[PDB]
């Protein structure tokens, strides 16, 4: 399969900025290249076809250029509705392949997370499972490291993370990390902590509780 | 107006087959190829294959050959994608797309179906257990654990509490069941003057939980 | 039978471009139309194509990129119909475009010439009913 190398994979920008996304192809595809926009929960929408032609109804701030093996999607003046993921796709032979996607997100000032830790409820413990939840509230940028410690022992492999999409009002992210232990293991330890590393924190922030 | 309308979400056991339909309207069905493109959660787009309804000629991506079948019914302007021997990695949103064309220049996917979610899981329908996440600013929440399939909806105080609510994307646990949390930050001084209730609705199981979250 | 803007002739449907493409690009376009660059196997088909292209250089599905001259649908070249211009094919290198000539086109009198594949000639797609 033809290799489609889209760059960058993620871009932060402000309304009014120029945005350029590149798509490099492993072989000459002439102008047989399309660009799509995709928003969460929606089908992709065609923006540009034949490398440089604006699809019907698409705003003229979108433009494509290039041919052969190097293509560029340009958004001349980023609009609030343009934050989305963008894909290139070749129409050369078979199989059709897509670039890996470029996610365009909203730039804002750094915001440190507010960190909260929640012990497992007594209700859940009755069922023999313990979930410890660490919340990182309204932070920016998205990059953030959560580390679980159980009696200062670094945990790995027993936590799952989930991040919200950028908030429509304040453009921040929030993150939930759940540490899962058996009830037995939860009761063999006392101190549960989540350590948060983020650009908005001068040093890692630890929130913890003592079982009890 | 061209429209492609797909069949509804499907939950499938591993090893089974799924058939997704794509009803086309507003154009001459036999004049354009119908393509199938899938998107695993959080991942990019993957082309699966194409059928030309006029000729019934099909083209499949090699990785699905012997496993995907695309058919077309000219009499109802409907195309079908059947994926057999389903595995967990086939969990995805499946799209159909019309391969349009500007004469003598290039092709493109101009009209897309709305997507069909296919979840491949050995889990069966199960309502969540809802556990409290207990609290100048206080955070509280609800852990909505061990349910299947997606989705659950969470509101707070019957929709009156919206500001500062964060309902997180579900995660898939090793059990095959989903889990998610919904949180809201509120003034610490409100904890003794206002009850906080997370309203959890899991329609697939007819499970409604109104869980009081107190300090 | 044939789709709108295609032309029926002897159990094939044909599409005549009004724009130009390099041979590979035209070949790709016909493939994505569930078709192939036209393969000409008789005088009757040759004359039909001639009537529709007029006196215009037009790619066909004939090339020697695999080694021997080959039709794009696998029809055997050596045992098949041929209508080359006199002293074609010649794999001319004097055109300055780089390389030889590996793609056949109808010339303005219908007879065939091998030319440089990158030239943006018109083309004909063909699909068989
Ligand atoms: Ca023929
Ligand atoms: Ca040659
Ligand atoms: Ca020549």
């Amino acid at each position: 399969d033809i290799q489609m190398t889209q760059s960058p994979s993620s871009l932060s920008a402000s309304v009014g900025d120029r945005v350029t996304i590149t798509c490099r192809i492993s072989e000459n595809i002439y102008s047989n290249l399309a660009w799509y926009q995709q928003k969460p929960g929606k089908a992709p929408k065609l923006l540009i076809y034949a490398a440089i032609n604006l699809a019907d109804g698409v705003p003229s701030r979108f433009s494509g250029s290039g041919s052969g093996t190097d293509f560029t999607l340009t958004i001349s003046s980023l609009q609030p509705e343009d934050f989305a993921t963008y894909y290139c796709q070749h129409f050369w032979g078979t199989p059709f392949t897509f670039g890996q996607g470029t996610k365009l997100e909203i730039k804002r000032t750094v915001a440190a997370p507010s960190v909260f830790i929640f012990p497992p409820s007594d209700e859940q413990l009755k069922s023999g499972t313990a979930s410890v939840v660490c919340l990182l509230n309204n932070f920016y940028p998205r990059e953030a490291k959560v580390q679980w410690k159980v009696d200062n022992a670094l945990q790995s492999g027993n936590s799952q993370e989930s991040v919200t999409e950028q908030d429509s009002k304040d453009s921040t992210y929030s993150l939930s990390s759940t540490l899962t232990l058996s009830k037995a293991d939860y009761e063999k330890h006392k101190v549960y902590a989540c350590e948060v590393t983020h650009q908005g924190l001068s040093s890692p922030v630890t929130k913890s509780f003592n079982r009890g | 107006e061209v429209q492609l309308v797909q069949s509804g979400a499907e939950v499938k056991k591993p090893g089974s087959s799924v058939k997704v339909s794509c009803k086309a309207s507003g154009y001459t069905f036999t004049n354009y190829g119908i393509n199938w493109v899938r998107q695993a959660p959080g991942q990019g787009l993957e082309w699966m294959g194409e059928i030309f309804p006029r000729s019934d000629n099909t083209f499949y991506a090699q990785k699905f050959q012997g496993r995907v079948t695309i058919t077309a019914d000219k009499s109802t302007s409907t195309a079908y994608m059947e994926l057999s021997s389903l595995r967990s990695e086939d969990t995805a949103v499946y799209y159909c797309a019309r391969k349009g064309r500007d004469y003598g220049t290039s092709h493109y996917f101009d009209y897309w179906g709305q997507g069909t979610t296919v979840t491949v899981s050995s889990a069966s329908t199960k309502g969540p257990s809802v556990f409290p996440l207990a609290p100048g600013t206080a955070a509280l929440g609800c852990l909505v654990k061990d349910y299947f399939p997606e989705p659950v909806t969470v509101s707070w105080n019957s929709g009156a509490l919206t500001s500062g609510v964060h309902t997180f994307p579900a995660v898939l646990q090793s059990s095959g069941l989903y889990s998610l949390s919904s949180v809201v930050t509120v003034p610490s001084s409100s904890l003794g003057t206002q009850t906080y209730i997370c309203n959890v609705n899991h329609k697939p199981s007819n499970t409604k939980v109104d869980k009081k979250v107190e300090p | 039978g044939c789709p709108v803007n295609w032309v029926e002739h002897e159990r094939s449907c044909y599409w005549f471009s009004r724009s130009g493409k390099a041979w590979a690009d035209a070949d790709n376009y016909c493939r994505l139309e569930d078709a192939h660059l036209v393969v000409v196997t008789s005088w009757e088909e040759q004359k039909f194509v001639q009537h529709h292209i007029g006196p215009v250089n037009t790619w066909m599905g004939l090339h020697d990129q695999n080694g021997p001259w080959k039709w794009v649908d696998g029809t055997d070249y050596e045992t098949g119909f041929k209508n080359w211009r006199p002293e074609q094919p010649d794999d001319w290198y004097g055109h300055g475009l780089g390389g030889g000539e590996d793609c056949a086109h109808f010339t303005d009198d219908g007879r065939w010439n091998d030319d440089v594949c990158q030239r943006p000639y018109r083309w004909v797609c063909e699909t068989e009913l």
